[PDB]
């Protein structure tokens, strides 16, 4: 379960977000 | 360690100029499945996400969403190159925070893996509980909708840069996606498709 980390941006009368995904890597390709 | 870390920024700017909702510091919280529909021959991603707004203990725009809404995607892409379009059709019901779409690649293979297009691939779909009510930026800003612009660093790989429209057209919610993605290593996890196929 992500989370988008939301905050308001009032000079664009809107939003902005950040965040991290991370995606698991498949095992024998290393 | 065992995965590969994307980092978003993002930010939305409202298209029309009426009233929208600011809001006050949260995140949602999504949990999504990805499958295959073992007919489908193309090459695709079913998806099932639940999105829940978070973080806070404590406009006409959402009447537009206490029902079951049907959703167009179409995203247009070039990863180091490599030309690709997905069409995306499906539902949401933000009562519950639910979506249910399936993505379909029309250009031939996916020069990419399909998890990596979950975040580019409708927040207003969002659940915000009611004493969060005020907070929904999404919704708010409907139907003249909104621009959701992205850039996604793969680490130690190259990134994405996305600009969508998302917005109603009648009682249809549409995302149209433009995604430009750059710096790509050539056998990295990215276009060596070493990524599992789900989403955590």
């Amino acid at each position: 379960s992500s989370n988008v980390y939301i905050m308001a941006d009032k000079q664009r009368n809107g939003i902005k977000a950040n965040f991290q995904i991370c995606h698991n890597l498949v095992s024998l390709r290393d | 360690g065992g995965v590969q870390l994307a980092y978003h920024y993002q930010q939305n700017t409202p298209i029309g100029d009426g009233p929208v909702l600011l809001p006050d510091n949260h995140y949602l919280s999504t949990q999504t499945k990805l499958s295959k529909d073992p007919n489908e021959k193309r090459d695709h991603m079913v998806l099932l996400e639940f999105v829940t707004a978070a973080g806070i203990t404590r406009s006409k725009g959402e009447e537009l969403f206490t029902g079951v809404v049907p959703i167009l995607v179409e995203l247009d892409g070039d990863v180091n190159g490599h030309k690709f379009s997905v069409s995306g059709e499906g539902e949401g019901d933000a009562t519950y925070g639910k979506l249910t779409l399936k993505f379909i690649c029309t250009t031939g293979k996916l020069p990419v893996p399909w998890p990596t297009l979950v975040t580019t691939l409708v927040q207003c779909f969002s659940r915000y509980p009611d004493h969060m009510k005020q907070h929904d930026f999404f919704k708010s800003a409907m139907p003249e909708g909104y621009i959701q612009e992205r850039t996604i660093f793969f680490k130690d790989d190259g990134n994405y840069k996305t600009r969508a429209e998302v917005k109603f057209e009648g009682d249809t919610l549409v995302n149209r996606i433009e995604l430009k993605g750059i710096d790509f290593k050539e056998d990295g996890n990215i276009l060596g498709h070493k990524l599992e196929y789900n989403f955590n």
